[PDB]
């Protein structure tokens, strides 16, 4: 199996920084899904969750308008604000 | 006494208190309540092993719980409580000239703490 | 001499004394950094030590070649009650000049309903 | 006499005592905000790094934003503080505002100003300055979430055509000694600078949907690093 | 102050009169916070005080031989313009510095100039 | 300072003098930010400054009666000596607590040994 980087940032700061191994976000153009090797993809998000899959579990953290970057080795969150679901 | 110098120190910061650390915040907490427990309504005297026990309560700590403007009554509803159960303290003060057992001293404030309002 | 006046009146006595002490310490603050800063807590202060320290002053019978006015005689009940109502706040909103040179604290009442409050 | 001496040094020391703790409390506060401006990096420098790839490396000038048209009225956008007792530090910013706008303005209706404390607000209602957008406390912390609504507002007032360039007056820090005072262009963004590097990009909207997102959420985030 | 003075030069004393009092009323506050706290336009008080206060200082003959520079004659009607035109802020540009040790007012030009500005 | 420290005892003295001043202005900003700020580049300093403030105390003859010390007697040159060692750094590795209240500088290398 395969894990990708993931980094939520805020302007506040950091919010999350993890290797899982899926990642589930409603993007401009519908749901979109991530694996690690993804060619490199600029997308913006509208206000949802982005679901991360770490062995199996799922991992929730709520969204407020943000940016996806991809990078096949590495996937960046740009939010302007972003909680996790515990938080 | 050092409580008391430190908060005279303190004074000036104490306007500003959302900003300060939480030890200066501890300190103006004490010193607040130390100005309140030494003042005195006058041809009111306190016999001394009554003065011993409540500045021993305030310096340990016990008295920190309460806000500044329950302390005077927390003082005297004490003595009275005193008066009542706390004889074995009281009585030995008085022999000794010296600090009760300080197991039993704590249970005593914990016991009117308990009762308290 | 805390009996006599000792209930009603000691405690107003005693409060606008307290309130008083505070605005002289406050003056020298008040000008350069004060009225920013104090602007908010102190202010609070400040504004009822104008209107306690406007509200002390009277209009004598035997001063008419001064004032312009008649006198004025103030019983103490009304003296007291008037200077509790200023420190509740009752009377915050009229203008701080209408408590100068009166008697009865209806007659700063009357002169700000005259000022055009 | 000897009486007004000893009065005026007791009022001395109880206003030294007071402008001493204002310093250690100061002390405090601009090691608190050092901090917070290091927290917002990777944010920004993300944001920057995208935008470079997506505008200059992939594409050219086809987002209103991104070109410069003829100025029919611009405006200014200046910080300055809420209270006083610093030194210079408003009338530093204000002051080149005005020299600027003097001398490169002739008629009151070439300019608007959009401006951010008590201090500047007063200045420009003293004399007649045109002040179209206004904010005041910021609780310096302003959780950042309540200067949201300002920054899009600003940006969408240059989005409708009010504006055809936008700039900014703030004093920029240095040290605990040095502070100078900056402008910069915030629009169009007629300079940005290049990087390189990419990853692969993905398409769910295009080009010009891209930008007409990730465009203001840059100048939004310019105004908060300001 | 009366007679001869009592039209033309009389306006132009009192004015410099006038503007040292104020300068001199607030120097007090200016000891303790600088000039970052005063209004605008008490700003401009401190800003033209210190050109009139400068250039009523002079250079003699008999200090010459203190200092190479030369000694200077000043007619009352140089004086009377010279301190009228600072009044009206013809000079407000220059450094301060120019007009110390001069006696025309055009001196303080010449002094400028040759200082480089 | 003249004639007869002023060769060999002015100059230690002098950078005593200089090292507790340095350390007094510190003290103020040591206290909030300093407790960090200070930690890399001032600890050069505090932490030579404290063990110099504290190798100036001592143990009195007299004092045995208020604590168990014998109490010591130390000449000129030997507190010279243990102050241009303490400035030249050979000491910065033992605690600070090591330089309390003793005598030559040798008892802080048998006090610092004894405490571990």
């Amino acid at each position: 199996m395969k894990t990708i980087h993931v980094s939520v940032v805020t302007p506040d700061g950091p919010v999350y920084e993890d290797d899982v191994e899926m990642v589930s976000v409603k993007a401009k153009s519908g749901e979109l899904g991530i694996l690690p090797g993804h060619i490199p993809l600029v997308a913006p998000l509208e206000i949802s969750a982005a679901r991360l899959k770490k062995g199996g579990k799922t991992q929730y953290i709520a969204v407020s308008g943000g940016f996806l970057e991809v990078r096949p080795d590495k996937v960046t969150i740009l939010a302007q604000a972003a909680e996790r679901a515990e938080d | 006494r050092l409580d008391l110098a430190a908060y005279r120190e303190l004074e000036a910061f104490a306007q500003f208190g959302s900003d300060l650390d939480k030890a200066t915040q501890a300190k103006l907490a004490r010193g607040a309540r130390t100005v309140e427990v030494l003042k005195q309504d006058l041809h009111q005297p306190i016999p001394v092993e009554k003065q011993v026990l409540i500045i021993y309560a305030l310096t340990r700590g016990f008295l920190d719980d309460i806000p500044v403007e329950d302390v005077r009554r927390f003082e005297k509803e004490f003595y009275l409580f005193l008066d009542q159960n706390g004889q074995h303290l009281l009585e030995h003060i008085r022999t000794t000239k010296d600090l009760p057992n300080e197991d039993d001293l704590n249970k005593a404030i914990e016991a009117f703490k308990k009762t308290f309002v | 001499a805390p009996e006599i006046v000792g209930e009603e009146h000691y405690q107003v006595a005693r409060k606008v004394q307290q309130t008083l002490q505070r605005y002289k310490e406050l003056q020298d603050i008040i000008a350069i950094l004060g009225m920013d800063e104090l602007s908010d807590e102190d202010k609070l202060v400040v504004h009822r030590a104008r209107r306690i320290q406007f509200f002390l002053s009277q209009n004598f019978h035997v001063a008419e070649q001064f004032t312009g006015q008649p006198g004025s005689y103030v019983p103490v009940k009304e003296t007291v009650r008037g200077f509790k109502e200023i420190l509740e706040g009752k009377y915050d909103h009229l203008p701080e000049d209408a408590f100068r040179l009166v008697g009865r604290i209806e007659e700063v009442v009357e002169k700000a309903k005259a000022m055009g409050v | 006499s000897l009486r007004d001496i000893k009065t005026r040094i007791n009022a001395t020391k109880k206003t030294s005592q007071i402008t001493k703790a204002m310093e250690m409390v100061s002390t405090s506060k601009l090691n608190r905000a050092e901090q917070n401006a290091k927290s917002f990096v990777p944010y920004m420098e993300k944001i920057q790094e995208v935008v470079a790839n997506v505008a200059l490396g992939a594409g050219g000038a086809s987002h209103p934003m991104l070109v410069s048209r003829p100025v029919k009225k611009t405006g200014y956008l200046v910080i300055t503080s809420d209270r006083g007792l610093a030194g210079a530090y408003n009338s530093n910013v204000l002051r080149l505002v005005y020299q600027t706008i003097q001398k490169r303005h002739a008629c009151p209706d070439e300019y608007a100003i959009i401006v951010i404390g008590r201090v500047g607000l007063s200045f420009f209602r003293k004399r007649n300055m045109p002040v179209i957008l206004d904010i005041t406390r910021l609780p310096d912390q302003p959780s950042f979430a309540d200067i949201k609504e300002i920054a899009r507002k600003t940006v969408g007032l240059f989005a409708d055509g009010t504006f055809d360039e936008l700039y900014m007056y703030y004093n920029h820090y240095v040290s605990a000694i040095q502070q100078e005072v900056t402008e910069r262009k915030l629009l169009p963004l007629t300079d940005l600078a290049e990087n390189k590097q990419r990853t692969v990009y993905e398409f769910e909207p295009s080009q010009e949907e891209c930008l007409d997102v990730l465009l203001p959420q840059y100048a939004e985030s310019l105004i908060y690093g300001a």
